[PDB]
């Protein structure tokens, strides 16, 4: 019913003879080689509508027919997406066939209202130590991830979304803003191995959604892919009425994808060069992430922070909806502590005592001032030597060291490849087992007894087994066996080793090959649409 | 050179042309990845391919954000 009018890049242009299209509806272009979505960005007056493509638009004709679709991008939603990739118009991109849609929602959405909020402020329990306890997360909230690459980012991920399906019988959205196909790729191969999502006939076994909008979509894909997520979690929210997680991996790009997609509705940037509009395109998104009274959806998106500069208007907008921060570091990774979550980076809202309670809360600000009074020491350690300062500031420092280990815990979704089972660790049991450690009854116990242990009723039978291990150590003997030729060869006996690999002088270049004769004439098109030679003279 | 294509959009070549080079260099480069054979594709700077772009886009009357880049 409408047709393009213009062709400029991202931006299409069609023109509506009859009714124009409302803003943010979905138009399908009739005719094209994929199926090319247009979002309606504003009505340019002489019935023109000005739109955001989801695809590419090469190959875009003007006069090509527009069929509005009478509504805003809708999305299947429900059980039926739960291991499955969807991408930002809601098509399945995992090659599985279709999506069971319980419904289809569309991704535009308002807020829930002023009524429909929940006035209390309480904790999302996660069953890790060091994220319970020094850093709660509140249920409803947004929470900055910190991360990176090696610092058990991915695992940190796949160990929310099992322990918050398992405890709380909430599912999980992920929201993959932007990001990397391989880096997508990696997340869905190492998410079908740990289990929370499974293929076939268990499909529905699984526990999170994949909604992905890669890195080479076009902006106005990227921009809208993480609403498609929150209309996923949503569905749980309002119908299921679940606790629900959000990952929105990279709310950074959410910020860049909506930027650029102003740049090209030839918006006037504003300050450093993101969009006018920066904090209502966040505050769009991050409103919708809220407890109602039906359930709860809890938001963890990971933060970067450009040019490594807070005050920069992309993290400054986006720390103003965050609850919390999860700050994962490379130097607690390579500290063998995992999860790598810094315990004194690492902060809350969540983290004051009106909310978590007194007994909760002195439990965390001492557990936090013992880690703090060890680490600044550590130019004392050095510069003079361990034993040159007091006996209680290393009272501290042997203290510190069972906590800084007793923050470490193995996880379930890591025990496929780890060996070491998974604990699920409640709350009352991590306050409990942290204030006998900041007391001292546990000042006998070795550090490496506090390593990778659920709870404190954990940590003596550690320390029962490491200690009786001496008793276990006389069974036999250690020294040398057949110095250099027990089964260590001759170096040319070795050369014989080597297994035959025939190498071609061809290439194996032509397998299926056409092989199309192309001519260096200029083959034009003359009036009639033929194929026809470019004529000679101009 | 009996593994080597070279696309060369020197600097007296048009800026549409400079622009299109990586991306023509790419179709090559993907001949050899949809076949199950491998391939190594270097861009050598890609960041004079941005400012060819920039060229066309200024002077296409699209709008500029920072340093005039496109959206």
């Amino acid at each position: 019913a409408g047709y393009v009018s213009q062709v400029i890049g991202p931006v299409v242009d069609v023109r509506f003879d009859g009714e124009l299209p409302s803003i943010l509806s979905s138009l399908e272009v009739e005719g094209h080689s994929v199926r090319l979505v247009l979002e309606v960005a504003q009505h340019m007056g002489d019935n023109t509508v000005r739109c955001i493509a989801m695809d590419s638009t090469d190959g875009l004709v003007r006069g090509q027919k527009v069929v509005d679709t009478g509504s805003p991008i809708k999305v299947p939603v429900g059980r039926g997406t739960l291991g499955r990739i969807m991408n930002v118009i809601g098509e399945p991109v995992d090659e599985q066939g279709p999506i069971d849609a319980a419904d289809i929602w569309s991704i535009h959405r308002e807020a829930p209202e002023f009524t429909e909020q929940s006035t209390e402020q309480e904790i999302l329990v996660t069953g890790i130590k060091v994220v319970d306890l020094l850093a709660p997360y509140q249920r409803g909230g947004k929470i900055g991830l910190f991360g990176g690459a090696g610092v058990g980012k991915t695992v940190l991920i796949m160990e929310l979304i099992n322990n918050v399906a398992k405890a709380h019988g909430g599912f999980s959205v992920f929201a993959g803003v932007g990001e990397r196909t391989r880096e997508g790729n990696d997340l869905y191969r190492e998410m079908i191995e740990s289990g929370v999502i499974k293929l076939g006939a268990e499909r529905g076994n699984s526990k999170c959604t994949l909604v992905y909008g890669q890195m080479n979509e076009p902006p106005g894909a990227r921009a809208r892919v993480a609403l498609t997520g929150l209309t996923v979690a949503e569905y749980f929210r309002d119908i299921e009425g679940q606790d629900v997680l959000l990952f929105v991996d990279n709310i950074f790009r959410f910020t860049q994808a909506n930027s650029e997609v102003s740049a090209l509705l030839g918006r006037i940037p504003s300050a450093v060069g993101y969009q006018p509009t920066l904090a209502t395109d966040l505050g769009g998104l991050q409103e919708r992430i809220t407890t109602t009274t039906k359930g709860s959806i809890t938001s963890v998106q990971a933060v970067y922070v450009p040019a490594d500069d807070l005050t920069d208007p992309a993290p400054a907008t986006t720390f103003a909806h965050l609850d919390a921060t999860t700050v994962l570091s490379r130097s607690i990774a390579e500290l063998g502590i995992y999860p790598a979550v810094d315990p004194l980076d690492s902060t809350s809202r969540m983290l004051n005592p009106n909310v978590i309670g007194a007994e909760h809360y002195n439990v965390a600000r001492g557990v936090q001032k013992v880690l703090q009074d060890y680490k600044n020491l550590q130019d004392i350690i050095a510069i003079l030597g361990m034993d040159e300062l007091s006996e209680e500031d290393k009272l501290t420092v042997a203290r510190a060291r069972k906590i800084q280990r007793f923050l470490s815990q193995p996880f379930q979704v890591a025990e496929v490849f780890t060996g070491t089972p998974g604990k699920y660790v409640d709350l009352a049991d991590t306050i409990s087992g942290f204030q006998g450690v900041l007391t001292g009854k546990y000042d006998d116990l070795p550090e490496m007894a506090f390593y990778m242990v659920g709870d404190i009723k954990e940590v003596k039978e550690k320390a029962d087994k490491m200690a009786k291990d001496i008793a276990s150590r006389k069974e036999a003997d250690n020294k040398k066996v057949s110095e250099e030729l027990k089964d260590i060869p001759s170096l040319d006996k070795l050369v014989s080793e080597i297994k035959e690999v025939v190498i071609e002088e061809d290439d194996g270049l032509e397998e299926d090959f056409k092989a199309e004769a192309l001519s260096s004439e200029t083959v034009v098109l003359n009036e009639e649409g033929k194929s026809v030679p470019l004529p000679k003279k101009n | 050179m009996r593994y080597t294509i070279m696309v060369s959009a020197t600097a007296s070549d048009a800026a549409p042309l400079q622009f299109l080079a990586p991306y023509s260099g790419c179709a090559m480069a993907e001949y050899f990845r949809d076949t199950g054979k491998h391939g190594l594709i270097i861009y050598d700077d890609l960041s004079k391919q941005s400012v060819a772009y920039r060229q066309m886009s200024l002077l296409l009357r699209r709008p500029p954000g920072r340093e005039a880049f496109p959206g």
